[PDB]
């Protein structure tokens, strides 16, 4: 029940 | 052994049996999942905590000047040095006094002074001593000043103390004290910008000769050292390095020379002037200049650590600022003559001279590590040189000379715009940073950097989009907060880290801006 | 004011 | 404008410039005031971190002992460090660790330990850090402390003939049953001048046991006593033999080797991956790593390892932990009383705290009152805490035991964790099929770690994709951790003598250049810096230097004679001939060919009164007058008596220092017969008188009389 | 003459003290080794800083007295006091003196003709300089992948030997008066004894020094070091000036000591000896030991037996392992298969027997291994990392420099891997490779197909094609391996990826020995 993060693209 | 056993078993033989005969079943999966249910917390997401609440900073009075000497506002007295006269370096001030130094006297009423009459009397004792010999003969005067105005406290044995517990007198208690936190300094930025620019004197740091060269490497190495040395010798940061080495070395000799004695040690730095106008001239000027006068107290060494006490007097051309100078006691010393020669008229008249005084503590360890400041150069060199190799090794060419001039390093901000300078002049920024690391080093600073590496590694984690995470960032920022108290360099690098987080978040946002 | 050394014993 | 150095971290990668965040150019921090605060706070953190209310009164000490293992008081804060070890799952980790590598892992490693220790002379016990001498109840270098221990045994029960680690241990355990022990203790006698006359003191088994289990604080790191040390060395060698064989272990192997261990395991993990599986790394760091581990669990584990090895060395393995399972911790300097007047101060001993009681501030009282249970007169008794630095080997054995198990537990999709560990520090690689599962894997491995008492620091640790992580100030990327910040303070002069100082500094610059990977111009500036600080330290300057001084005044007349003035040694005023290419070559060699014949002949003569080149320049440094003024000298009166003895035997036997003397003979007997042989040698052929040789024989036999009378 | 007398009287005084008398009487002489360890344990906390504090004083130094009075004037030139009669600080027969007097005797001292005596004592160092004289130079820059860990002899010297035997040499050359009579080394290795004892025994100067320097003279320091691919032990002495991560230098390999080729000559010697044992299979255990102990090697300056070279040699070749196995020398941590060398970093498992078919419709037993096992491969100009599970390669990565050597690595490691395709190729294997002709001895099968691959060029292509071939996906472009050993990555082998760089070599300190 612990969420995830998918990093859309990068930041620079 | 029989009562040392962990288990419900008491006799060691039963624990021995359970050990030798042990065969584990796969029940640690349910033990580990129940341990998992008991440990509810620590899932971690960067984007969730990506704010990091910026960085917390203390509030209060502005941080003072913690350096044992004054940098930006310090004033110099130039003397062309004789090899046999200046070889002593103690007699340097004795030959200085035959000049105009002996006439300067402060008035009784100081600006911003804590203990005026004491310092004035001591100054007169220095001037009177320099005439005869550089040892001050006052046995009563130093006893109060030493220990940092530390008083020798009489000790009453515990055996006779019990009655004084039964009958309480002398108001018996026990307490300890903590340092008062300060706030982010302003002046520090101006100090950096002053240490960055080249002083008129050529170099302050003794550097030995270059070894013989073979074509392949030693040409590259010798050339790189000649260029880097040539750049960094002219800077004012090199000036403070040189004065630190020479004077702290002088004190280091004075602690073996005259233990338990009061001596007048000059604050000085050696420099040769260099002129690029023409090749043919009489001579480049070789000399040494004087920042001020210094006083040493008892050097006796305890079984536990002793710390010597030191009284610093520095000349300055500059009006004191109560905010950063709070530890300093300033006087109105006199007037000093300053002139120039240019294409214009440039007369120069005269400018008032102020005398800054203070008292500080020097540990023998600090005497050593501050006595060798040359180390900073190396830590700059490596950091610089690598950048030139990693670049050139990509192109398999000699880019060192091209990389030094062409590659742009972000240095500062002006008018809200990010500014960058080439690697040769931004090299001064690294040299100043390492020299401040040497001067300003406190336990607070080491906690700051050693917990700061985590911030930097998370930042570069977001740099290449690797989705980095640290588990309890509130706890990390509480440890970073915990190590920020009074240290000027610590708080400065903290605020500059805030600005780094802001500009980086603007470049791309894995962070927050308030 | 870009003026550092000053005083000369002469 | 505003100068921000950190702005250069924007474009560039951090791992290359990371050496500029560490301020190693400056001095370190250090201790002031009383260390009693940290000690009491740490003991309370030990009893606190061990979560158990079970307390059983010890039979021998009449003091409550809290034995917490395989039992749990659970606190609502699990994430906070735990000190409680479940021994069943522990020995489970031992079993899976063995069955992972060989079936004979522990038997073989213990065999190597038994070998190396049974060989060992107890004299090598003097090698190590400072340890606690209980005779004078002070901290000493291990050699002098051991001399006082053995000497006290000699004056009590007679001289010690053991000459082995085993017999030394047997005597140690025999002394615990001794009802009376005699010491060499210097007592001041007022004759009113106080002369600290040496004396012989007595002690009772009750006090001697506490003095034997006593550990001392160093402003903090602990320095255990002399009776505890040999068994600790035994366990440490066992765990070192265990550490060496482990690929995941970073303790026994370090420096340039740790690097390649990480590289190999990195490419191995990258190859091991599937197309579905996902790899991610974390840099772990552990806080209170020593306070959580417990000697009781180490006793159980040592009993598990020695099960099959021998019953003769097993009883010798179990003795080391039990001395830390009942162990005494010295409190410290104590507290001071003052008024608001800052005039009168009253010093208190650590013994008399319980006299003043509430007179201390409320914080001191809150920390102090619970510790009155386990308090003794001078000292505080705690079972469960592990003092820092002693067992580090076995500690990393534990850590690698936690990391070793992947095949174990469930074959859930993407269950992988493995990495490196050195003492508290550990680098963890975790592989799971999907990203959501990664959080679960990591949490499980932290669950077993905290299950046996390994507590990851939730504040300090951090993790990311495989490219970024740090191990013991080694930061990783595609590149490898270029930093000189570790080795900085060693670049300065070594301080023995001139030639050894400079040549040793050169070889240091070399080794650093190869391993730490500094660039050549950096090493050249390092050469010039070491040369300048060398010249200043030894007060020498080149001949062409204008600098005038004491040693230079001779050089003023020296210059005109010598033809080649560059080939002169630096300490005689010569300019630097060495460079990066010549770093392996000592300065004497490189300058030797170009020296003037008069120079080279006069300077190198071995008869002089005054990798390393001896030359003429090596000398010995005088010790300061400090230790000689106190009664430490009144104790040294024994060490000097060893002195003239060893110097005498070295005058008789020339190879004594080089080849350790052997054979079954007394020192005196060999000295006598050897003196007779040299006397016969010089009399028979060489030039000496016959009546003089009979005089030597007379001195020898007259010496045999006084030797026999003793 | 009184030099012995005063020692005797000193012994009289010492044994007159009972406390020293009993400790002198009780026990062996080995107690000296402990007694010396009981002194001067105190060391100053500060390495340089303390020494600066020491040289600050004008008369800190402890120096001898008699020699100075004998040779030279104690008084100074400039009237700064030099000598006194007072012994202060520690009380020893030396009287304190100023530092500058050393410089004075180095200047005006009366000494002659010490030149030749010096160098051959330090010939280790002096030679390490002599070698730097002859080399040439070129400079460039690159991003260089060095080979991170090699344990390789540095500072190599001819006639290198173990620590114990070199201690024996030390004792014999230093002094005869107290020495044990040591058979094994002195009998066999005599003639180096004659040289060293001859040059160092006649001129009694710096006895201890010369000893401890000769200890290092014959001791190559084998450490774990980065190398850029020139593995000759002569280049290892100075790597720093030569190579590094960004470094490069050239014109080196030429100048070397005579040891480097002599070792290879010893490898060929062990080759021929092992062939002599191979000729007669009646017994291989009793004959080869005779061929070993009988053969006598001539090193350039010294005659030495083959036994003491083999047992004690540093470099372990596939042959040298065989020659050591006959003797009691323990050298482990080495795997030898054909030309290739291997090291085992992981796992374990048992040898099992599986009979699998050839193409000639005949069954032969094959002994294979079932383990999950990660080993490091080592071949000429190529390194790699392999892991096999259940008689088939699981994971593979190649760090090799040259394409052909990469293909050889792949092949040989496939031979040690022994997949099923290993059985499918049998083009005329039985006629020859099946039965080796030595007294009718059947040669093991792994080495059988190994030899079949060493036979011709197409046999390599056969098993190279025996692995699965697939067009590699994007992102594997740099890692993919062509059939001919290239990176173009159009078509590539399965379960293999090239790495751009080298691959680190493991090391373990271990000794294992068993009969053959």
């Amino acid at each position: 029940t612990s969420p995830s993060y998918s990093p859309t693209s990068p930041s620079y | 052994r029989d009562e040392s056993v962990p288990l419900p078993f008491q006799t060691y033989e039963q624990m021995k049996d359970y050990c030798e005969k042990f065969k584990g079943n796969p029940r640690e999966l349910a033990s580990k999942v129940s341990q998992m249910q008991s440990n509810i917390k620590l899932p971690i997401k960067h984007y969730e905590q990506n704010k990091f609440r910026q960085i917390r900073l203390p509030k209060g009075p502005m941080a003072p000047y913690t350096h044992k000497f004054l940098m930006e506002e310090a004033w110099m007295f130039t003397k062309i040095s004789d090899p046999e006269r200046s070889r002593a370096g103690e007699i340097l001030i004795d030959f200085f006094k035959k000049g105009n130094l002996s006439a300067i006297r402060p008035k009784d009423k100081p600006l911003q002074g804590k203990y005026p009459i004491h310092y004035k009397n001591l100054w007169n004792q220095i001037k009177a001593a320099i005439a005869d010999r550089t040892m001050v003969i006052n046995e009563n005067d130093h006893s109060e000043f030493l220990g940092g105005i530390g008083r020798a406290s009489k000790k009453i044995p515990e055996i006779s103390l019990t009655q004084d517990v039964i009958t309480t007198e002398g108001l018996k208690q026990s307490e300890n004290k903590l340092p008062e936190p300060r706030s982010f300094p302003r002046w520090f930025n101006a100090e950096w910008m002053w240490a960055i620019k080249d002083s008129d004197l050529t170099g302050w740091v003794p550097m030995a000769e270059y070894p013989p060269a073979d074509n392949e490497l030693e040409d590259y190495a010798e050339h790189l050292n000649k260029t880097m040395e040539g750049v960094l010798q002219g800077t004012n940061c090199a000036r403070e390095m040189g004065k630190c080495i020479l004077t702290v070395g002088a004190l280091m000799t004075e602690c073996r020379l005259f233990p338990g004695k009061i001596k007048v040690v000059p604050i000085y730095a050696r420099s040769k002037e260099r002129k690029s106008m023409q090749e043919g001239l009489p001579v480049p000027s070789e000399m040494d200049c004087l920042f001020g006068i210094c006083v040493k107290s008892k050097s006796h060494l305890n079984k536990d650590d002793g710390m010597y006490t030191i009284i610093t007097f520095e000349f300055s051309i500059r009006e004191p600022n109560l905010e950063k100078h709070q530890k300093y006691t300033v006087f109105e010393a006199g007037h000093t003559t300053v002139r120039m020669k240019k294409g214009e008229s440039v007369i120069g008249r005269e400018v008032p001279l102020y005398l800054y005084c203070r008292t500080t503590a020097l540990s023998k360890i600090k005497n050593d590590w501050l006595s060798k400041a040359r180390r900073c150069f190396i830590t700059t060199m490596d950091t610089v040189e690598t950048i030139c190799l990693r670049e050139s090794a990509k192109a398999e060419e000699n880019l060192v000379e091209k990389t030094l001039n062409e590659k742009q390093m972000w240095i500062g901000k002006k008018n809200g715009e990010l500014i960058a300078q080439p690697l040769r002049e931004a090299l001064r920024v690294q040299l100043v940073q390492q020299f401040y690391f040497c001067i300003y080093n406190d336990s607070q600073l080491e906690g700051f950097c050693n917990e700061q590496k985590k911030i930097l590694m998370a930042l570069e984690g977001d740099k290449k989009n690797k989705s980095s995470f640290g588990f309890n960032p509130e706890g990390l920022l509480e440890k970073i907060e915990e190590c920020l108290i009074n240290n000027p360099m610590c708080l400065f690098m903290a605020q500059r880290l805030n600005e780094l987080v802001i500009e980086a978040s603007k470049r791309g946002a894995k962070f927050f801006k308030t | 004011a870009a003026a550092a050394a000053a005083a000369a014993a002469a | 404008m505003e100068i921000n150095p950190y702005l250069m971290f924007l474009n560039n990668d951090v791992t290359s410039l990371i050496s500029t965040t560490y301020p190693y150019t400056g001095p370190p921090p250090m201790s002031h005031g009383s260390s009693t605060k940290y000690t009491l706070e740490t003991i309370k953190r030990t009893y606190d971190y061990s979560r158990t209310s079970v307390e059983k009164t010890s039979k021998v000490f009449n003091i409550p002992r809290r034995k917490f293992c395989n039992c749990l008081e659970d606190k609502d804060e699990l994430v906070k460090p735990t000190g409680n070890v479940d021994i069943s799952s522990l020995l489970g980790l031992a079993e899976m660790m063995e069955k992972r590598m060989g079936e004979g892992f522990f038997k073989h490693c213990v065999m190597e330990a038994e070998t190396e220790i049974l060989k060992m002379h107890f004299s090598r016990l003097t090698e190590g850090r400072q340890t606690y001498d209980w005779t004078s109840e002070r901290n000493m270098p291990a050699a002098t402390a051991l001399q006082l221990t053995v000497d006290a045994i000699k004056e009590t029960e007679g001289p010690f003939k053991g000459t082995t680690m085993l017999e030394y241990c047997n005597k140690m355990i025999e002394m615990l049953d001794w009802k009376e022990i005699k010491f060499k203790k210097v007592k001041t006698v007022v004759r009113k001048t106080k002369v600290p006359v040496m004396g012989i003191d007595s002690i009772k088994h009750d006090e001697f046991l506490i003095r034997a289990l006593t550990i001392n604080t160093m402003a903090a790191i602990a320095t255990p006593g002399m009776i505890v040390r040999p068994f600790s060395k035994i366990v440490e060698t066992v765990a070192q033999k265990i550490c060496e064989k482990l690929k995941e272990s970073g303790l026994p192997v370090g420096g340039n080797e740790k690097k390649a261990k990480l590289k190999t395991t990195v490419t191995s993990l990258n190859a091991r991956m599937n197309s579905d599986q996902f790899a991610v790394n974390i840099t772990g760091d552990n806080s209170k790593w020593n306070e959580c581990q417990q000697p009781e669990a180490y006793l159980a584990l040592l009993a598990y390892i020695t099960k099959d090895s021998s019953d003769l060395m097993k009883d010798l393995c179990s003795v080391a932990p039990v001395l830390f399972c009942n162990k005494f911790v010295k409190l410290g300097q104590g507290i001071r009383l003052s008024n608001k007047r800052k005039t009168k101060e009253v010093i208190i001993k650590a013994e008399k705290m319980g006299k003043y009681k509430n007179l201390m501030r409320e914080e001191y009282k809150n920390l102090f009152e619970p510790l009155e249970k386990y308090i003794q007169k001078d000292v505080c008794f705690l079972p469960g805490g592990m003092l820092m630095g002693m067992f580090n080997m076995l500690s990393t054995v534990l850590g690698v035991s936690t990391l070793c198990y992947m095949d174990e537990e469930l074959k859930a999709k993407g269950c992988f964790w493995t990495g490196l560990q050195s003492s508290d520090d550990f680098v963890l690689f975790a592989v799971a099929s999907n990203w959501s599962n990664i959080h679960w894997t990591i949490r499980r491995f932290n669950a077993v770690c905290k299950l046996i008492g390994i507590n990851m620091s939730l504040e300090k640790s951090y993790g990311s994709l495989p490219e970024l992580f740090e191990f013991t100030s080694m930061f990783f990327d595609g590149e490898f951790v270029s930093n000189l910040a570790m080795e900085l303070p060693a670049f300065t002069t070594a301080g023995v003598n001139e030639g050894v100082d400079f040549t040793a500094a050169m070889s240091i610059i070399k080794t650093n250049m190869i391993n730490n990977s500094l660039s050549p111009s950096t090493a050249l500036m390092a050469l010039r810096i070491c040369l300048q600080e060398f010249r200043a330290t030894y007060r020498v300057h080149p001949w062409d230097s204008r600098v005038k001084g004491g040693r230079m005044k001779i050089i003023n007349e020296f210059i005109k004679t010598i033809e080649n003035k560059d080939g002169l040694l630096i300490a005689d005023g010569g300019k630097l001939m060495n460079n990066i290419s010549t770093l392996h070559i000592p300065e004497e060699v490189l300058k030797f060919e170009k020296m003037d014949e008069q120079y080279r002949n006069r300077v190198f003569n071995p008869k002089n009164p005054f990798e390393a080149v001896v030359s003429t320049h090596s000398f010995r440094t005088r010790a300061n007058r400090t230790l000689l003024n106190t009664d430490m000298r009144a104790m040294m009166a024994e060490e000097k008596r060893y002195q003239m003895v060893c110097d005498m035997f070295k005058s008789v036997f020339e190879s004594a220092d080089i080849n350790p003397p052997i054979g079954a003979m007394s020192i005196g007997e060999a000295i006598e017969e050897k003196l007779l042989e040299r006397a016969k040698m010089k009399r028979d052929i060489g030039a000496i008188e016959d009546s003089e040789y009979e005089e030597i024989k007379d001195i020898i036999r007259d010496a045999k009389k006084a030797r026999l009378e003793s | 003459m009184s030099l012995l007398l005063t020692i005797a009287k000193e012994y009289k005084r010492l044994c007159q003290d009972a406390k020293a008398a009993q400790m002198m009487t009780v026990g062996t002489v080995s107690n000296y080794t402990t007694f010396k360890k009981w002194t001067t344990s105190r060391k100053e906390k500060n390495p340089s800083l303390r020494m600066r504090w020491a040289m600050s004083s004008k008369f800190p130094i402890i120096a001898n007295k008699r020699m100075l009075e004998e040779a030279q004037i104690p008084k100074e030139h400039n009237n700064v006091a030099l000598w006194e009669d007072t012994e202060d600080v520690s009380k020893r027969d030396h009287v304190l003196a100023s530092a500058s007097c050393i410089n004075y005797w180095n200047f005006c001292g009366p000494c002659v003709n010490n030149s030749e005596v010096i160098k051959e004592v330090y010939k280790s160092r002096f030679g390490r300089l002599e070698r730097r004289k002859e080399i040439m130079w070129k400079e460039l820059r690159f991003t260089l992948v060095d080979r991170q860990r090699r344990r390789v002899d540095t500072q190599p010297v001819e006639q290198r030997l173990r620590t114990g035997e070199i201690k024996d040499l030390q004792m014999w050359t230093l002094f005869e008066d107290e020495a044990p009579l040591a058979s094994k080394f002195i009998l066999d290795n005599y003639g180096l004894v004659k040289e060293m004892r001859s040059k160092f025994a006649n001129k009694p100067l710096n006895k201890e020094v010369v000893a401890h320097m000769l200890e290092k003279q014959f001791n190559p320091e084998s450490r774990f070091l980065p190398v850029f691919g020139a593995i000759r032990p002569e280049r290892m002495e100075l790597i720093h000036a030569l190579g590094g991560e960004t470094w490069i230098q050239e014109a080196n390999t030429a100048g070397i000591s005579n040891v480097d080729q002599r070792k290879n000559d010893i490898r060929a010697v062990c080759r021929k000896v092992c062939l002599a044992a191979n000729a007669s299979i009646m017994n291989a255990k009793s004959k080869l030991v005779e061929y070993i102990k009988s053969t006598s090697m001539r090193i350039g300056e010294t005659e030495r037996k083959l036994e003491e070279l083999i047992l004690e040699t540093d470099d372990v070749s596939p042959e040298v392992t065989l020659c050591k196995s006959a003797l009691g020398g323990q050298l482990g941590k080495t795997l030898s298969f054909g030309p290739m060398l291997l090291k085992k970093i992981s796992g374990s498992g048992v040898k099992v027997k599986d009979t699998v078919y050839i193409q000639g419709v005949r069954a032969v037993q094959f002994e294979y291994w079932s383990e999950q096992e990660e080993f490091y491969g080592e071949y000429k100009s190529a390194t790699a990392l392999f892991s096999r599970k259940e008689r088939s390669l699981e994971w593979i990565t190649i760090g090799g420099g040259i394409n052909e050597d990469r293909k050889r690595l792949l092949a040989m490691c496939m031979i040690f891997c022994r997949d099923g395709d290993y059985f499918k190729d049998a083009p005329a294997t039985i006629t020859m490779a099946d039965l080796s002709t030595k007294l009718g001895r059947e040669i093991p099968y792994q080495y059988v197909m190994m030899n079949w691959i060493q036979k011709s060029e197409d046999n390599l292509e056969a098993l190279l094609y025996s692995r699965g071939i697939v067009e590699t996906n994007p992102g594997k472009m740099g890692s993919s391996m062509g059939i001919d050993g290239s990176k173009r990555a159009i078509k590539s082998l399965r379960a293999v990826t090239i790495q751009s760089g080298k691959i680190d070599m493991p090391e373990s300190k271990e000794k294992i020995h068993l009969e053959l």
